């Protein structure tokens, strides 16, 4: 009954290793039925198991093929095109693109355009893209083939797009004719199964590539659990849904349970990308609705240098009209009415601030269009001429450090030529302070 | 290429060869082979793949749902666009899964349709939906959905109460039991032949056969259920086109022949069914040719489908059972549906004409203690309510209000009185309809509130409570804005103030 | 930020909404949610024992029981303006009967008759 | 031309923009408000119960048969 169909159409290792991998995973007998191979050859390849003695990975229609002969034998099987689809009925095999852009879509908020040519998929997506973006106030922004490109290119910085293997490259023939593969733009792409662009990033499941001899111990292991579990309380023809005894599964001290629908339940994934020297970096993981990665600073780890603008504003904190506060623990953010502000020299702990220059510099940044980043200098407070080198503000500015600061400046003589200070919007001069 | 067949009988196998002939006589060398349906799945995959290997190479199901799967899988195994002749699943029309098949009828949905155009024909706005928990009766049901909310404008139906149903269960007479006091007296039901046979038997042990009971049900479900128990009374339709199999047959040589002359305008299986598993271009150039292909409208009718190959125009017949015995009294074409020159049985079954709605006298208020305007007290030792005649001459009216809980939480009777009490009683009075009044547990009015854990906005307080669906009535010192405006309409203010601030001195 | 005086409110009903969306005053709006009290029979008690200095509410209300007590002192101006309504579903002819009847009972006059029958004699 | 300005014109201007409205002014010159005399109605209620104004504006105080129609 412990038959293991390792269609390999190869895998001498594998092959050869037989009980030798099974053993290493090893209570009754684990056998292997190996068999090296066409639709006509498996069906007698089964019968014959099915008969006489009472798991397939190749490269990537086998899904239907597979999901028919396990609902004709109602015997369960492993895929490992292995994750390539609604249920039919009672049948039992093994195998999310939702989880995929779910966590895609997180990755992208801590850190737009998405469109697509043919796919049922495609109404999937967007449909699930719906849900997720109408909550959370997210913000929505701009929610052959390569002539409607250049009519398009509607005026998105980041890109969605999703296709099988016939789209890529034969898309990429004219290099999408905008420069979005060179590091003014991103590509993201769902992932279906893992003449070529640049600056990609992909997601996968936690084993993307460890070994053929690692995946097939793990899916006899998880075989071998499910039989376990079978044998609870002692709960094949040939001429049901067994998911049901697949709720606890800890095989590699991982999530391995699955799902009613032949789904596991929160897996651990990894995102990666594909670098100009073509090679796979990691981005990061993700389990349990936690993701680590390599931390950027605020849009320029992911290679994005400078979209077709942005102000490193510095200024000091003190208390006037300018006002610090941490970050609220239940939201992780500022409250509504606030400024995303980093105290940070360049763990960075998050300390938004709010004030009246605050304001000011909001309003003139809406009415007149930049985008801006928020730096706190911790060398000085505002800056003298100190053996000839500045500090704080204008030290940061003086060396190109800071584009622009803010704050409580008075304007003086070398001050203002070395600075070219603006109009002074509000006053004051120099008093006194006493008691009564 | 060629035509090919899945046929268990000869007879119609003669006429498929005889159009076959006469189509090739029309204008290439091109055969056709029909293999018969082998008691066994595995059996009819392994023959048709010895078909495939055997030839170059339609599809029939003979009278359920086991032979269109494997044909269609192994289709996709080289990607080859099949096609099916009498077939009506769901899971077949959308071929997410089978892009390998294509259709050649309507499945339910078009009937989903065009009952949601007979329903809006017949000017009736209150309906309930009854279906199994089945992905067909999901899609069905969705479809529904679809065409009611695409009504960007006018009032248009409710359709409300879509609660799903379990097949092959019993004790349904509970769910039915809360369904029957929503003022709704139109039903749609979608389920199998058995499921029907056993809710219309709950129905029959029920009060569901008088006045007020009107539902329309399917093709699924009329057949099985006028074997054995079906009683009278009921809407019920057809196919324009019945079952045909000679004209199905005709149909499909016709359509099959007229893509074939159009794809040889400028233009051979690889191998068999054994030892390839390349792409086929000619897949793609079949599907778009097939999509645009106008084929001359033959015995069924004007020959035209939708992206998914379904006949669009839904022509459709409309019976009616009546005395054990269905009559045709409708044909729905296009848009129009003309009912016949006979007299149309009433919905209901009995000699009277439905209006399709029926009205509750009885209410369901509920209210916030609020000491100005609301006095709660302590009922009396028998429960009743003590009697004081104010100062002048006046009884006070007071009420009996078995709302608030013990604070414990315990459901207690109190007694009444103030400004929304014996307003309500004046209005009572003027519309001369009964009540009742309660307060509410949480005794919060309501907001909009971020659930802990999701990110959807829930309600709560009174408006939550009443959209829940206990309450149905809210006389309340309530204030309003813009949010819960939007969410439920106000009626017209009676008594008016502001914002204000309270100090001592 | 005045700790010395108590800024309270009821804590989830009207003025809530108006504060939340109310936009540049959230950091009066969070300190009332610091000082939110969810009765206003406690909200009444704690303007009792000096435990709470100025409160935020409804006119009608207030102001009959300042009458009522003849303890304390109504002093706010009517910065806001409202109405009280009757809700209900979506679709009701009861809502546009009841709306006629409403302003029967305006033109006729039982709406100030009530109001002197039940606020009348309750005033120091 | 004799143009027009007012506390109502003010609203009126501002839901116009915040809705999205093309509009057009008329002055009407049958009574001042409406009555039902012998069951015809003037003034900007006759104006709106036989369609000829669409919607008006003004001091109208809302009343029985006024709500009704």
């Amino acid at each position: 009954p412990l038959n293991v169909a390792l269609v390999f159409s190869y895998a001498a290792e594998a092959a050869r290793l037989g009980p030798a991998v099974a053993a290493a995973v090893r209570l009754d007998v684990r056998p292997v039925a190996l068999v090296l191979n066409d639709p006509r050859s498996l069906v007698l390849q089964l019968c014959d198991l099915l008969s006489g003695l009472r798991v397939f990975e190749d490269d990537s229609a086998v899904a239907p093929i597979l999901d028919f002969l396990s609902a004709q034998t109602s015997l369960p099987i492993v895929a490992v095109g292995a994750a390539l689809t609604p249920k039919e009925k009672g049948s039992t095999f093994l195998q999310s693109t939702e989880q995929q852009l779910q966590v895609i879509f997180e990755v992208l908020e801590e850190y737009f355009v998405a469109v697509t040519t043919r796919a049922p998929g495609h109404r999937a997506f967007l449909s699930y893209i719906e849900v997720l973006t109408d909550g959370s106030l997210v913000g929505w922004e701009h929610r052959a083939g390569e002539a409607v490109l250049s009519a398009q290119l509607v005026s998105a910085q980041i890109r969605l797009l999703f296709c099988a293997r016939e789209e890529a490259e034969p898309v990429f023939r004219a290099a999408e004719e905008a420069g979005l593969t060179g590091s003014g733009y991103v590509w993201f792409m769902v992932g279906p199964q893992l003449p070529l662009p640049a600056g990609l990033f992909a997601v996968r499941s936690a084993g993307w590539r460890d070994d053929l001899a690692r995946r097939v111990a793990a899916g006899v292991a998880v075989v071998a659990r499910g039989a376990q579990a079978l044998l609870r309380d002692y709960g094949e023809l040939g001429h049901e849904s067994l998911h049901r005894y697949f709720m606890n599964i800890t095989w590699d001290n991982r999530d391995y349970s699955f799902n009613e629908d032949g789904f596991l339940v929160n897996p651990s994934l990894v995102v990666i990308s594909l670098t100009r020297d073509r090679t796979w970096e990691v981005v990061g993981s993700w389990e349990q609705q936690t993701l680590r990665l390599k931390y950027p600073l605020w849009s320029r780890y992911g290679r994005f240098l400078q979209p077709v603008q942005h102000l490193t504003v510095a200024t000091l904190e003190e208390r006037p009209f300018v006002i610090v506060e941490p970050a609220d623990p239940i939201s992780g953010t500022c409250i509504r009415d606030s400024v995303p502000c980093r105290s940070q020299l360049n763990r960075p702990e998050k300390r938004c601030c709010k004030g009246f220059c605050i304001d000011i510099l909001k309003r003139l940044a809406h009415t007149i269009g930049f985008s801006y980043d928020l730096y706190l200098v911790t060398n000085g407070k505002h800056g003298k001429k100190i053996d000839g080198v500045w500090n704080g503000m204008i030290g940061e500015v003086f060396y190109q450090r800071a584009d622009m600061a803010i704050g409580s400046l008075t304007i003086n003589e070398e001050r203002s030529e070395i600075v070219d200070f603006s109009v002074p919007f509000v006053e004051t001069g120099i008093s006194v302070m006493v008691a009564r | 290429v060629n035509i090919g067949a899945v046929l268990s009988t000869r007879k119609h196998e003669q006429m498929f060869r005889e159009a076959v002939n006469q189509a090739n006589k029309r204008h290439i060398q091109l055969n056709a082979t029909s293999v018969t349906h082998k008691p066994n799945a595995i059996q009819m995959a392994l023959s048709v793949c010895e078909d495939l290997i055997s030839s170059q190479v339609l599809v029939s199901h003979p009278p359920d749902h086991f032979t269109p799967t494997p044909v269609s899988y192994t289709a996709g195994f080289y990607r080859i666009p099949v096609l099916g002749l009498t077939t009506r699943m769901s899971i077949y029309s959308d071929k997410s899964i089978h892009l390998s098949f294509l259709r050649t009828v309507p499945p339910y949905s078009h009937q989903s349709s065009v009952w949601f155009e007979m329903m809006r024909v017949y000017s009736w706005n209150h309906i309930i939906l009854l279906v199994s928990d089945d992905h067909e009766g999901r899609a069905a049901q969705k479809r529904l959905e679809t065409l009611l909310e695409e009504r960007e404008s006018k009032r248009g139906p409710k359709a409300e109460k879509v609660l799903q149903f379990d097949p092959g269960t019993k004790n349904v007479t509970a769910l039915l039991m809360e369904a029957k006091e929503l003022e709704a007296r139109v039903i749609i039901l979608s389920a199998s032949e058995d499921d029907a046979a056993t809710v219309y038997r709950a129905a029959a042990m029920l009060n569901m056969t008088g006045s007020g009971y009107v539902w329309l049900v399917g093709e699924r479900e009329i057949s099985g259920n006028a074997l054995r128990y079906a009683p009278d009374g009921i809407l019920g339709l057809q196919l324009i086109n019945g079952k045909n199999e000679s004209a199905h047959i005709s149909d499909a040589v016709g359509v099959v022949a007229q893509a074939v002359h159009e794809l040889l305008e400028k233009e051979d299986p690889p191998r068999g069914c054994v030892g390839n598993t390349n792409i086929w271009k000619t897949g793609p150039l079949f599907k778009r040719v097939l999509m645009s292909s106008k084929y001359a409208d033959g015995v069924t009718g004007r020959v035209e489908f939708n992206e998914d190959g379904d006949r669009k125009f839904a022509n459709y017949s409309i019976m009616n059972l009546q005395n054990r015995k269905l009559v045709q009294v409708g044909i729905y074409n296009g848009t129009h549906v003309i009912p016949n020159d006979r007299k149309i049985i009433w919905p209901g079954g009995e000699t009277e004409k439905p209006r399709g709605y029926q009205m509750s006298t009885r209410l369901k208020i509920v209210t916030i203690h609020q000491e100005p305007f609301v006095y709660v007290k302590p009922t009396l030792s028998d429960g009743t309510c003590k009697e004081e005649f104010t100062v002048n001459g006046d009884p006070v009216k007071k009420v009996i209000c078995t709302g608030p809980n013990d604070t414990p939480r315990h459901t207690v009777p109190q007694c009444c009185y103030g400004f929304c009490i014996d307003l309500l009683i004046k209005l009572a009075r003027t519309m001369n309809f009964t009540y009742e009044v309660h307060l509410v547990a949480d005794g919060k009015f309501g907001t909009q509130e971020r659930v802990n854990n999701s990110n959807k906005k829930e309600w709560n307080g009174m408006m939550g409570e009443l959209l829940s669906g206990q309450a149905d009535m809210i006389v309340a010192p309530l204030t309003i804005n813009n949010e819960r405006a939007q969410y439920i309409e106000f009626s017209k203010p009676f008594k008016y103030q502001g914002l204000t601030i309270l100090v001592k001195k | 930020p005045s700790d010395k005086f108590i800024y309270a409110t009821v804590k989830q009903s009207s003025v809530d909404i108006y504060f939340r969306r109310q936009v540049e005053l959230s950091t009066m709006y969070r300190h009332m949610e610091k000082h939110n009290y969810e009765s206003a029979a406690e909200a009444i008690q704690a303007v009792r024992d000096n435990k709470l200095h100025a409160f935020i509410w409804d006119s009608a209300v207030l102001e009959f029981e300042a009458s009522q007590k003849c303890d304390l002192v109504t002093t706010g101006e009517l910065f806001f303006r409202s109405g009280f309504g009757i809700g209900m579903r979506k679709d009701s002819p009861w809502k546009q009967n009841v709306s006629l009847s409403i302003l029967k009972s305006h033109e006729n006059g039982f709406m100030e008759d009530l109001d002197k029958t039940w606020v009348r004699y309750q005033e120091c």
